[PDB]
């Protein structure tokens, strides 16, 4: 268990205590009164389970936090609504993305398949050809290893199916790639992996989601926020322009969506004139677009036409 | 209200609202909106804290019976028609309830007309006397009434007079704010009265309250010019008769007015004209004189008001205010304002304000009422009640605004609100303010104590904290939590720094943060300073310094060796403001 | 790709066609009129993608079905509400649990950890010590292998945490076991694995869920239905009686639950007098009970006290 | 309805509902509930398809003006009071609308009383004549009216008479079912009338419909015993005068009745008694005689009814029924029933039923109405309308039930429903049934065609299916989809089985499933059977068999060789019921 390049700044949280006490008040950045004093005392419960349980290994989660906290009185927790703030505070003060501190979350960043072997390190006490579900990057992204890179492109897809069938037919061999499914919004495990390859490998990465804005936001949750990105990436996923010409069945959209379309525009977050152009198409067409729908035009179709077709004209 | 000509029931069905009867819900309440006041109007005259029982049974599909027991002096046999019917005209410009007689008559009528069962009445004048029972009716056309039963019923415990009315209306709704609220409203303002209410189906709200101090005597008067108009002069002249020091209260000003109109200071009263009237009317306007009368109204009372609420609710901090009698274009008026804060009240917002007009209540559409307006026209949050909106501050409160005046400025032609007169709101305001501040003081004090207990915990919190920063950082220990704590409540910290050598320099530093004068002792065996002032007791001596530092002063006291280590074992006392005083 | 012991009865679906046509009407078990004729024609679309694509490998899913169906006119689909019925019908007529037919679903039966190596077979063209997420039994339970059994008990737990932390501290060694997390209701992948060990290995299996009836139903979805069970199993999971004595913090329950309690009793499905007794406790106590809550009474507590403690008195 | 004594407006405010005026919404409609009928009552007399324009502008806060142009014969100058006021008593027992005069008077009153503006009236008798304009008022007390304007206004295109009423009420609500529905209801039942309505704010529903066939002439009569009671005899005697063949329609039965009461067949009429009255009353009861009159009512008409709807809505299949005149305890009556099914109607359930009383409508609380009841008392689903409940079948329908009778059995004392009389419901029933079946036929036919197209697809479906079972199971091919298909529509299949050898046995089998007589040909070159019947043409011959099989018969025809293979190339024709007939 490493975590010292951080355990250092994790103790440095304290230090700004005496140097803070001996001379004057004790504001961070705000302390001094009731909710700002208590919110602090809980510093303790914090730097207590951490620095003293970093060299003894064991790692735990949020709704456990709410429990290992029922120990330190005059500091316990009334609701698991605390876990965030504090832990989310740590991310800001000790400049250490949550996990670094030895925290596991709610979910499992499984689903990944491609040509590149690797190992991790801790916990104990191939990636080219493991199994089907194979590797499930778990609650961490800094326990690494590499040395094997015979694929020149990574793949971002979402579906308890499209990815699945993108396995059978494949793509993993005569078409490079590195597969990684995501299941809805991709948080830590996953993302910090996407990024880890878009910086330490110079290897591209594209997103392939359905049409619903609920997918077009999954690129933005990897595009930036909401250490967790890959900004230089593009979306070869179902873009409003790559379906007008590709026949494909459709479906009617509702109220919650149209109010979601004026939100990814009347709020310019990564709102380039190219995600603004294809989006404008959404306003027009006035219809949705599943992701596995290609199956309508041939089963061996996705694995043949769309992907490559759209993949040669990078942009 | 006119003096009609030929039509009786119609007058009603035509003013079937301007009067007060539109719907099933207000049908009943109007009946009581009368009933209960005649009574107070009665008793308040010569017969003490009057108690009033008022029932209402459910009779049939949608009809109701309403009992209203008096306790007053009962009513003269040949005066029933006159008090239970109302076809009177002509006088009287004194302070009370219902806007001129139209009262109870209305009630009788509606009952008489809706269901139809005559109208029961029962009364006793005093101890030994017959107790009469009357069944009244008003048979249309022939306006004058028509008595129908004048027997003598045995019993009653003589001294009062009950009315029993049956009429298709609707009491039933008592939630949303209708009846209970009326008597409760009536209850709180007329402290000098016991109100028991037994509502259909069985229940019983007893507003048995007191401090038997009959109201200030209602008084009458002549008018004052300003407030007189076109209709007035026609009335004054056309009928009765020098017409200046005779019918216009508060000689030299008689002969001085005649000229400014075009009339001779001697000509006769009546039959002057229809066009030479608009000239004398202003003969007053342009010559403002002395003043109407102050000795003329009857406020409820700074005290009673107080009582009124404290007894009929569940508040926490209260404030009353009965301002001096002000006046507008002729009509005298006094406004009293009381305010009560939180408790049984409502959690957040929804401020409740019940208005009171010359002792009558009001519960119909606040919108527009000079009262509500004034309520919105001033301050708000920065006073104590944190409530945004743009009018009407909200939270757990309750405001009472009262107005009195021989005649009252009402908006709609059916007494339901007050017209925004300049000289009136200009009063209510500084009047609602009159307490709007006494509250602040409370809150400023109340909320304050909170900012006195918040602290008490940031001193049993700031403590273990710098104690968590120990059994976790191998640094000596919990390093004087005191210096900081003292800097919080901002009193003034007095500590003692100490260093050891081949000597023993020890310094007592003190620094304030508020402005006082201090006395500081310190007992020990000897010593080797920034000016001492020693006295000696037993063996070990006492070094008493004397300082007066303020604002953010920081002074430092020093000295030297003798023995060692052991020293860390004291706590130096002072004298002013441990430390006595 | 095997699937012939079934492809046989899958064609036999047809056969009952001519022998059905040549002589009379064509009712199954009902055919004959409009919705009962069409519901049939779609037989075709069915036995078409199947028997003709069973020997060519490729396997797909539901919302793809709704697409590969947009091919056969006079037989297409108006709504993905068809997928079930038919496929759910197959489960009844050809007595072959859905999957057998080469169908993947919506989800991922990942999370499993224990001392027992294995391999699967198809797709291509250790379990004792793989990784952390390791094996993710995927969309199938009949692609097997074994030969390595040095653990005498399996474990049914649910939490994106309790299981996690039941890894760090462990249990996998000096305490036998075979771990398998489930994430909410456990369907195919998972279940048919639980069962596969409670029949082909004679190895016990217990369920450990929270308290909410929403967990007490997860045992019943493995207890029986709603090839997928392990009836001879018990619940050492948070039972209303194993928390009265174990202090533990709590929480207030709501309306949707109390109406759920009179449903697991006024509807006797696996309502033994022992799940009726501990449940009755629910009526009384009138409170819930998280699953990772033990953390309140020590972090190294679950891995020490509860499990074993409750585990020696099997029942 | 009594003949009062002394009180006018009161009578109203006291029957302020039993009359029809309770709320703002029904205030207005009642006014028109009159207005429009006087008119039809008028015209229907001698002046043709009457058209009626009826406006209602918004006047002020909550008052309204209502214009009601006539087109009738206008009204005599000294007859306004009599038709626009109603203080009349005494006669007349013939079939119409409003229950005895109380009509329009009510309206005038409310308007006169609510807002108060007199009441505008305008009329012209014929082409050249003055056109009079009247401003009527009713000044209470003095009951008799009081005309106030009788000038002569120039214009109007003479021949009718418009009323303009202003009154605090409320038209406004036209959704939930109030006004539009009334005239629409009125519209559909009085086909012989043009109704245009221009409602406040601007819009215009023109019920311009027709088939100018004035209604059957309203007629009058004397009463019939059964239906006479306590009040009757007092009236009969006490005032006018052998009192058997004179005032009791449909001599021997006069002298025969006298005895069964205790009276002599000759004594004088009046002043008989107050106790010898209860004896003769039954002197009728026990001696049921001949029959009242049949030649006495005026149904709307099996036809017009039809029209009524077809023109004023958007149905699909309709049915009318005007049953013969039935009778109950003295009063004659006829009930007509019409029913319309789906279209513009409502999607699922919510059946709408509008009832009609002696040409007047009704739109107040269906509950209890003999009509609604009967509607619930019979059959339901198993008839055509699949709707569960326990009363009132629901779906896209619409039912009309009419009742006529010189006097009508109403529940509440304010004509709003019909009292559940045995002999009446016993009629409405078999009357609502009277169509309840004609519908079934439609549905039984309509829904049927569906079961004729369902098939057409199970024959372009059963097809590709057994064609999917081919390019998927290497078995020869699509094995006669025909045998099966033919077994579906259940006609009768005729095929030809064939086998080859060192010979050539071929068999033509046919089997039915319905019952007919058949003729079957078959042409070929020769042949080598189960009884033939050959005729020969050109070269190749024709083998014509003759069979008549029924129910589920299955016969088989055979024969033999000649040439080979080629044979599979024909399709044998028949003659009856390819195959002609």
């Amino acid at each position: 268990l490493a975590r010292e390049k951080l355990l250092e700044i994790a103790e440095k949280i304290y230090n700004q205590f005496e140097e803070e006490v001996v001379p004057s008040v004790s504001l961070p950045s705000s302390a001094k009164t009731v909710k700002g004093a208590f919110q602090l005392l809980k510093t303790y419960a914090t730097d207590f389970l951490i620095n003293e349980h970093l060299a003894r290994n064991r790692g735990s989660t949020l709704r456990e936090l709410y429990y290992i906290s029922e120990g330190w009185d005059y500091a316990k927790f009334k609701e698991q609504g605390e876990s965030d703030r504090l832990i989310e505070d740590l991310e800001i003060l000790t400049s250490l993305q949550r996990e670094y501190f030895h925290m596991r979350p709610e979910e499992d960043g499984a689903t990944m398949f491609g040509p590149i072997e690797i190992t991790e390190q801790t916990k104990r006490g191939h990636c080219q050809k493991v199994g089907e579900g194979g590797y499930q990057i778990p609650f961490n992204v800094e326990n690494i290893e590499f040395q094997k890179h015979d694929a020149s492109m990574i793949i971002a897809i979402e579906t308890g199916g499209m990815y699945a069938r993108l396995m059978e037919n494949g793509f993993d061999e005569a078409y490079n790639a590195i597969l990684v499914h995501l299941k809805g919004q991709p948080a830590r495990s996953t993302r910090r992996i996407i990024k880890r390859m878009n910086e330490e490998l110079g290897i591209p990465v594209a997103v392939f989601t359905d049409g619903d804005p609920w997918s077009y936001r999954i690129y933005a949750s990897v595009a930036y926020g909401a250490f967790m990105a890959t900004p230089a990436a593009k979306f070869l996923g179902l873009q409003p322009s790559d379906i007008v010409e590709y026949e494909l069945s459709t479906d009617k959209l509702t109220e919650q969506d149209v109010s979601a379309l004026r939100s990814e525009l009347s709020d310019p977050r990564f709102e380039s004139d190219y995600w603004k152009e294809q989006i404008q198409l959404q306003l027009d067409i006035g219809k949705k677009a599943e992701q596995q729908a290609f199956a309508g035009k041939g089963l061996d179709f996705v694995t043949e036409v769309y992907l490559p077709n759209r993949l040669k004209e990078m942009g | 209200k006119k003096q009609k000509s030929i039509s009786v029931a119609e007058f009603f069905e035509k003013n079937r609202q301007i009067l007060g009867f539109d719907s099933a819900p207000r049908s009943l309440i109007t009946t009581v909106k009368e009933a209960v006041d005649n009574a107070l109007d009665a008793c308040e005259e010569a017969g003490i804290l009057p108690d009033i029982l008022v029932q209402v049974e459910r009779t049939g599909p949608d009809y109701v019976t309403v009992i209203i027991e008096d306790n007053g002096p009962g009513i003269v046999r040949e005066q029933i028609p006159k008090v239970f019917a109302k076809l009177l005209y002509g006088f009287h410009a004194l302070k009370s309830r219902g806007q001129q007689g139209i009262g109870i008559s209305a009630a009788v009528l509606y009952a008489q007309m809706t269901a139809g069962r005559h109208t029961k009445i029962l009364s006793k004048t005093s101890p030994t006397a017959p107790a009469h029972y009357y069944e009244l009716m008003i048979n249309t056309s022939t306006n004058e009434p028509d008595i129908l039963v004048d027997e003598v019923r045995d019993w009653f415990r003589p001294h009062g007079t009950q009315i029993e009315l049956e009429m298709r209306a609707a009491y039933v709704k008592g939630r949303r704010q209708s009846i209970y609220e009326y008597l409760k409203a009536t209850a709180i303002v007329n402290p000098h009265a016991r109100i028991t209410l037994i509502d259909p189906d069985g229940n019983e709200e007893v507003f048995e309250r007191a401090t038997d101090k009959m109201p200030e005597p209602a008084e009458e008067i002549l008018p004052h010019p300003e407030g007189i108009e076109l209709g007035t002069l026609m009335k004054m002249l056309h009928y009765t008769e020098p017409f200046l020091r005779y019918s216009f209260c508060k000689l030299l000003t008689a002969e001085e007015i005649c000229k400014a109109a075009g009339l001779d200071p001697e000509i006769d009263p009546h039959a002057l004209g229809r066009h030479e009237a608009r000239k004398l009317i202003e003969a007053f306007e342009k010559v403002k004189i002395m003043a109407p009368p102050t000795d003329c109204l009857s406020p409820i009372g700074e005290d009673l008001i107080y009582r009124g609420l404290e007894k009929e609710t569940t508040v926490d901090f209260i404030a009353t205010s009965t301002r001096k009698p002000a006046v507008y274009s002729g009509n005298p008026f006094v406004v009293e304002v009381g305010m009560a804060y939180g408790g049984n009240l409502p959690k957040e917002e929804k401020i409740s304000i019940m208005r009171f007009a010359n002792r009558v209540p009001l519960l119909y559409q606040q919108g527009g009422c000079v009262t509500t307006h004034a309520v919105e026209d001033i301050k708000w949050k920065q006073y104590g009640l944190n409530q945004p909106g743009g009018g009407i501050p909200v939270g757990p409160v309750i405001l009472l605004i009262h107005v009195a005046s021989i005649n009252v400025p009402f908006t709609s032609e059916s007494k339901d609100a007050i017209a925004d007169i300049p000289v009136i709101k200009e009063e209510i305001d500084l009047a609602i303010k009159e307490v709007a501040r006494k509250l602040k003081h409370y809150l400023s004090k109340q909320s304050n104590l909170k900012k006195r207990r918040e602290k008490e915990i940031i001193i049993t919190k700031v403590l273990p904290k710098l104690a968590a920063k120990v059994a976790h950082v191998l640094e000596k220990d919990v390093p004087d939590i005191n210096p900081v704590v003292a800097k919080i409540m901002g009193n003034l910290l007095v500590h003692r720094v100490i260093k050891n050598n081949g000597d023993g320099t020890v310094d007592v530093a003190i620094k304030v943060k508020n402005a006082y004068s201090f006395r500081v002792h310190e007992m020990l065996p000897c010593k080797v300073k920034p000016e001492p002032k020693v006295v000696t007791m037993g063996n070990d001596y006492d070094y008493v310094w004397d300082i007066s530092a303020s604002a953010g002063s920081s002074k430092v006291l020093s000295y030297k060796i003798e023995s060692a280590s052991e020293e860390e074992l004291q706590k130096l006392p002072q004298l002013i403001v441990t430390g006595a005083k």
